[PDB]
């Protein structure tokens, strides 16, 4: 799991994916390959119930809320 | 080709902004969109019935999305995968999604019951017909389970 302090919001899966991510109580929809915006961190798969991200050399997964 | 979705508490906005990016669309925000989203797909749906989530969605909570055709290439033709959209003011509990397939009747039989289920089920609760024989159910889950059963029933009976 990830240490990081943000939480995944909602998710919707497909072709084109996407996750929504809180973080400051701010929401933002990010696609696969885009950085966090406020950690250097990478959502390398966006996958049906979860968000595996790249974080410092590492794969961390952030599951639903 | 299908869709899985889960949302839980997400701001209007970013619901929209999502949707857009999965159907590949842009879609453009007329002024003080807000609120907050939850559904999930308790079946996959195809671009057709995730697109009508989508409006039944926004239409909960007091917002319609019109369609327009924009030729961004002035070559006199405006291809289907080039639509824009424009979105404007118009346990047993938990908002869920599910289409349900009917194999023996047409579906638009089943109507007149639905119809009453419905309006007694209150708002928030929607069916819609596919014109492939399947019905589609976006409302709460108790309401969607009861809905499912009478389908069912009717089709099996
Ligand atoms: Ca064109
Ligand atoms: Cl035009």
């Amino acid at each position: 799991e990830t240490r990081l302090n943000v939480v995944l919001r909602g998710i919707a899966f497909g072709a084109r994916p996407g996750a929504v991510i809180e973080e400051g109580g701010k929401q933002q929809v990010y696609l696969q390959g885009e950085r966090l915006d406020s950690h250097n961190a990478v959502i390398e798969e966006i996958n049906r119930d979860h968000v595996m991200l790249r974080y410092q050399g590492k794969i961390e997964r952030l599951s639903l809320a | 080709a299908t869709f899985t979705a889960n949302f839980k508490d997400t701001d209007l906005k970013s619901f929209i902004e999502t949707v857009g990016a999965n159907l590949n669309k842009t879609i453009i925000m007329g002024p003080g969109v807000q609120g907050k989203v939850s559904i999930r797909t308790m079946t996959p749906l195809n671009e057709r019935q995730y697109y009508q989530l989508f409006l039944n969605l926004l239409e909960a909570q007091g917002y319609a999305v019109v369609p327009m055709y924009i030729d961004t290439n002035n070559d006199g033709y405006i291809e289907g995968d080039e639509l824009v959209l424009k979105v404007v003011k118009s346990a047993g509990d938990e908002m869920v999604t599910k289409v349900v397939p009917v194999r023996n009747v047409s579906v638009r039989e089943l109507a007149p019951i639905l119809r009453q289920m419905i309006d007694s089920a209150g708002s928030g609760n929607v069916v819609n017909y596919d014109p492939s024989n399947v019905i589609m159910l976006t409302g709460r889950a108790s309401v969607v389970e009861r809905l499912t059963e009478v389908i069912q029933r009717v089709d099996h009976a």
